[PDB]
């Protein structure tokens, strides 16, 4: 663990490539629904029941796509080795960074 | 779950009703005696099961010290020093290991 | 930018072979200013009972604690050298216990009914 | 407006649940099923035997 | 056949040394601790979020 | 007052089922442990 | 196999007044007893010396100094031999002042006193004993709004009995026309007593066997009634039946025991030894007394006032005697169990006193931590650092801590080796940090285990024995593997050390609490010391393999080219391929020269059976020459069989990391086996 050595920089925190589209699309549906909510198309509960569901589904989709991204493109990323080997760091904890 | 409670109308002369004798205590004598034994059941809690112990010293150092000591003194209870807390209280050697 | 904190090691070291004892409980006083001894209680005892060690648990309550007459004798048999003898009388904690249970008009009598003669050997307390 | 949510996994669900079941204040661990059995036995003991 | 103690064979293998439980083991103390320690993972496991 | 998961897992019916073997092989109706209650000493004698 | 029988006992019960008198009263050779402690003289207003017949009465207790009597003379005794037990005028023994903390005081209240526990608490046993409502007896005393009638041995020529009736303002001058009419003591003092006296006499009157018979008859009468028609009737029978059952239980317990009921209404009050309730002597005259002294002083002063009023009967008064007697009773009530009554008395700080029950009951009082949590000698706190060089059976103690724990064993080492003569000389040599002192405190510690204890103990493995060694610094070095056993990090934590002195205790510590026979947790039987974060990452990086596919070659290896192609096999032959090392140590040697990297693949000949975990699998390509060659290529190993004999060509594709790990484990086993013979 010394001769090889490991360290945490800024570019080793590798966000999955598809986050750029998923967050943008999640914002569009939040913009459209909040724009129709002022038109009377939907009621308050429907707006509440959806703004909780896009961001929960999107967040839980990035979390399940984290390891397949790490395990295929950058198998030796310092964040991946630290958590996938079971040393320190949950899958949820890595999801925060 | 190891102790039964002598239900009402089970006076006889050995088990006064309201007593909380053990399960074997009741089932061995029921096979021999012929009065109204008439116990039912107790699923005593983790607190109540420790207050009905064979040694008053252990109970007195757990909860309701004044009541336990008063009842033991009025009855004239005898502790035979078979547990681990009582022998620690007296400074004597515990009978384990 | 790294700082240096106030919890320094020289403010946390300790060591005590013997010394001052409390007037009533007859135990090492407290902490480091009074040259006290480290306390063992509850969970600690539960560990020692778990390991099945009886002499170790016994000597942390009689010898290195309340015994008026046994601390002096371990000091004596430890300055010079001998086989440390197991104590007979209960520590002064039990004596204090029987003392304030006497103040409430209650008894607490020990007995040593012999297995070979059935002769009562009531201890004095 | 009223919406029903849908949590209700169970009231207490950790140490407090273990404390509740271990500390048998009222017998209500599975008494939606257990109390029925116990009362049925206590009323059906008197039989042919 | 008793409630104030236990048997070597009515207990089983000792979980610490891979054999029959030895005479004079405080199995009552071991049972209490091993179901109390975990109790704080219901906390330690929550001590990350 | 409780989340009735219910989820009946290992319960048993409120009937006379499983007479000879009460709960798996738990308590067979002995009829040999307790005639001696009246045979070893006097119960059947009267 | 007859077991080692051991019959021990611990009884408890109420004391008779004669028992207290025998406990406390000490009779001098002149014939005086003087155990009453008449005056509430805590300490002289003069020199802080107490006083005769006071809270710190030296006449009843022992001497305040070993050998010094009340007057001041000293007698050399030092032995249990021919010596005057009492110093004539002093009447005080010269034995040590230990008897100060064991002597028992004793006072007499000129009125019977009901014990608080048996009267004020939940279902008081007095109510069940007399088969009377609690309000009735609570009005007999304390409130004093009653006049009880004790049925006893004496005849009852006075017409009828009555039970009690005194709460009407008309009774001030209504009954005197009907009452007395012939003397005062010859009518009022014959019977109809008030206060606790009537209660105690009633306790001394009823026959237990008749009570058992009557309660059995009442139980039979109650059991033969159907009822079950009204909810009030539903719940009325049950409480009365339970009352009867506990009544016969208590009566039967009384019948076959050495305890008399009259003892619950005590008449003689024991007094706690003085030394256990001392007054702290501070420089300048400051005194930190005990509240126990305050309640005791109040009780004895009010009892003295009672004795003065009663002994001066002559012109007998009325409600004044009752008022003062019940004030004395309430004072004793407060002394015994304060905080349980309606009005808790408070001292000069708006704070309730620490009652005897308060000392007995509580997580900080008695029976909770004084008899369980005991500070011990040969102990010392520290701070914890990590030592990776330590073995599993070893810890590290600071030089400052060790000298203050093994001081006495070093005194051995100095005295026995004749490098010192006396205890004072040895301690002086210790205090000056002589260079030979550490040679002793490196010589008596080898083989003497020490128990390390993490202050916030959580599980069974929070206390463990270790073989200490002397380290330079001020911190205890701890093995990293046992850290999760202690659940200890290194952000700043403290560890307490203890030294077992007894030979048996040392055997226990060495043979039962060492971290090489406690490698499994008792929960389910899982390892408790496993390579954690840093070691785990090291081992994972070691056993990580090469780059399998497209991450090792830019272009496809199909790529029909680079064959050195011509009509004959006589061309340039480089064939870099992978190294063909003979065995492990050849591979490690070639790795040391930096010829190959850690994850660079290589071929290693195998001279054993199959060890690598395989499965149903399939050989990717098995070449077969026209002559028997059986060239088989599996997923990760190559087998060259034949048609005659000698199937020994097993070759494994591997990296130096896996070889290193396997060699480490193998040589560790084969070194432990041969080191231990």
């Amino acid at each position: 663990a010394t001769a090889t050595s490991i360290s945490l920089g800024i570019d080793d925190l590798l966000t999955i490539p598809s986050k750029g589209w998923l967050v943008q699309d999640a914002e569009q549906q939040s913009l459209i629904l909040e724009k129709h909510h002022h038109y009377g198309n939907v009621h308050a509960v429907e707006k509440l029941r959806q703004s909780i569901e896009i961001w929960y589904s999107t967040s839980e989709y990035l979390r399940q796509e984290m390891n397949p991204n790490f395990r295929m493109t950058d198998p030796y990323n310092p964040v991946h080795i630290m958590s996938f080997s079971g040393a320190r760091g949950n899958v949820s904890q890595v999801h925060q960074l | 779950t190891s102790k039964v409670l002598v239900s009402e109308d089970g006076m006889s002369n050995v088990f006064l009703p309201g007593e909380l004798i053990g399960l074997f205590r009741a089932e061995r004598t029921g096979r021999a005696l012929e009065e109204a034994i008439c116990y039912r059941a107790t699923l005593l809690g983790i607190t109540r099961a420790s207050l009905n112990t064979q040694s008053f010293i252990s109970e007195a150092s757990f909860q309701e010290t004044a009541r336990v000591l008063a009842k033991a003194a009025l009855r004239g209870r005898i502790d035979w020093l078979k547990g681990l807390k009582e022998n620690v209280v007296l400074g004597g050697m515990i009978p384990v290991g | 930018y790294i700082l240096k904190l106030i919890h320094q090691v020289d403010d946390k070291i300790h060591g005590r072979s013997s010394g001052h004892y409390a007037l009533v409980t007859q135990q090492p006083l407290r902490g480091r200013a009074k040259q006290g001894g480290q306390r063992v209680g509850e969970m600690e005892v539960w560990a020692l009972e778990g390991f099945g060690v009886a002499h170790i648990l016994q000597e942390m309550l009689t010898y290195k604690s309340d015994h008026i007459k046994a601390r002096q004798e371990v000091l004596g048999t430890t300055i010079i050298g001998g086989t440390i003898p197991n104590p007979e009388d209960a520590p002064e904690s039990f004596r204090l216990l029987v003392r304030e249970l006497r103040s409430l008009a209650l008894e607490l009598n020990h007995f040593l009914v012999s297995e070979r003669n059935f002769q009562i050997n009531r201890m004095e307390a | 407006f009223i919406y029903e949510k849908s949590r209700s996994g169970d009231i207490t669900q950790g140490l407090p649940k273990v404390e509740q079941v271990l500390e048998v204040r009222s017998i209500d661990s599975i008494s939606i099923n257990l109390e029925k059995r116990i009362d049925s036995w206590n009323e059906r003991i008197t039989r042919i035997l | 056949r008793s409630a104030s103690w236990i048997c070597r064979l009515c207990y089983g293998r000792s979980p610490t040394h891979g054999g029959l439980v030895e005479l004079g083991e405080a199995v009552g103390i071991i049972a209490g601790q091993s179901i109390g320690e975990p109790g704080t993972q219901l906390t330690l496991r929550t001590f990350h979020t | 007052r409780a989340a009735e998961n219910d989820d009946d897992d290992d319960w048993f019916p409120l009937d006379l089922y499983e007479a000879f073997e009460e709960m798996r092989k738990r308590n067979i109706f002995d009829v040999e442990n307790m005639y001696t209650l009246a045979d070893a000493w006097g119960w059947t004698w009267e | 196999m007859i077991d080692q029988y051991k019959h021990q006992q611990l009884r408890i019960g109420s004391v008779s007044p004669q028992q207290i008198s025998a406990w406390a009263t000490k009779i001098l050779p002149n014939g005086e007893i003087v155990g009453e402690v008449t005056k509430p003289y805590t300490f002289h207003y003069k020199t802080n010396k107490p006083e005769k017949d006071g809270l710190f009465c030296e006449r009843i207790f022992g001497p305040i100094k070993s050998g010094i009597c009340a007057c001041g003379n000293y007698r050399v005794i030092g032995d249990e031999k021919e010596d005057p037990k009492f110093c004539e005028q002093c009447g005080v023994e010269f034995v040590d002042s230990r008897i100060r903390r064991y002597q028992m005081g004793y006072i007499k209240l000129a009125c019977p006193v009901t014990h608080v526990w048996y009267l004020k608490r939940l279902p008081s046993y007095i109510a069940n004993f007399l088969d009377k409502p609690l309000k009735e007896l609570e009005g007999l005393v304390y409130c004093d709004f009653s006049f009880a009638r004790p049925i006893a041995k004496k005849p009852t020529f006075l017409r009828l009995r009555g039970l009690f009736e005194y709460e009407i303002q008309s009774w001030k001058y209504s009954i005197p026309l009907f009452f007395t009419t012939q003397g005062f003591d010859t009518f009022r003092n014959r019977e109809i007593s008030t206060g606790a006296g009537a209660i105690r006499e009633q306790l001394a009157d009823l026959d237990l066997r008749t009570i058992i018979d009557y309660s059995f008859a009442e139980w039979k009468e109650l059991g033969e009634e159907g009822s079950t028609g009204n909810e009030w009737e539903d719940r009325k029978v049950g409480r009365r039946k339970d009352f009867l059952v506990r009544r016969m239980e208590l009566v039967k317990h009384f019948i076959r025991t050495n305890i008399e009921p009259e003892w619950m209404v005590l008449c003689l009050l024991p007094v706690l030894p003085p030394e256990l309730r001392p007054i702290i002597q501070i420089d300048g005259g400051k005194l930190m007394s005990s509240d126990i002294n305050e309640l005791y002083r109040r009780v004895i002063y009010r009892n003295n006032t009672l004795t003065d009023l009663l002994s001066t009967s002559r012109s007998t008064p009325g409600e004044l005697v009752m008022c003062q007697e019940k004030l004395v009773q309430e004072a004793v009530d407060t002394l015994l169990d304060n905080g349980i009554r309606g009005q808790p008395m408070r001292d000069g700080h708006n704070k309730v006193y620490k009652s005897f029950s308060d000392v007995i009951e509580g997580k900080e009082g008695r029976f909770r931590e004084t008899l369980l949590g005991k500070r011990v000698d040969y102990s010392g706190r520290s701070v914890i650092v990590v030592g990776p060089s330590l073995s599993l059976h070893r810890c590290g103690l600071p030089r400052e801590i060790a000298i203050e724990l093994f001081q006495t064993f070093v005194i051995r080492g100095l005295i026995r080796q004749h490098l010192a003569s006396n205890i004072g000389v040895a301690k002086r040599k210790i205090r000056e940090k002589e260079p030979i002192v550490w040679k002793i405190l490196q010589e008596v510690m080898q083989g003497h285990p020490v128990l390390l204890n993490r202050a916030p103990t959580l599980h069974r493995l929070g206390i463990q024995a270790f073989q200490p060694i002397l380290v330079e610094g001020r911190a205890i070095c701890l093995h990293p593997l046992v850290c999760k056993g202690f659940n200890a990090d290194f952000d700043g934590d403290q560890m307490a050390v203890h030294v077992p002195l007894s030979l048996e205790a040392q055997a226990e510590a060495r043979l039962l609490m060492f971290s090489h026979m406690n490698l499994l947790s008792p929960a389910i039987g899982d390892p408790i010391s496993v390579p954690t974060q840093d070691m785990l990452i090291g081992l994972y990086i070691l056993t990580s393999g090469n780059r399998r596919g497209i991450c090792a070659n830019r272009y496809n290896p199909w790529n029909h080219k680079t064959y050195q192609n011509e009509r004959i096999d006589d061309t340039n032959y480089k064939s870099m391929k992978e190294p063909f090392f003979c065995n492990f140590y050849d591979a490690i040697g070639a790795y040391r020269q930096k010829r190959i990297h850690l994850d660079s693949p290589l071929w290693l000949r195998w001279q054993l059976d199959q060890r690598i975990i395989a499965s149903k699998e399939a050989p990717i390509e098995v070449h077969y020459e026209s002559l028997g060659t059986y060239h088989e290529i599996y997923a990760h190993y190559l087998i060259i069989r034949s048609v005659k004999k000698e199937i020994i060509d097993i070759y494994i594709r591997t990296t130096v990391g896996h070889i290193s790990l396997y060699r480490e484990i193998e040589e560790a086993i084969q070194g432990f086996y041969q080191a231990c013979s």
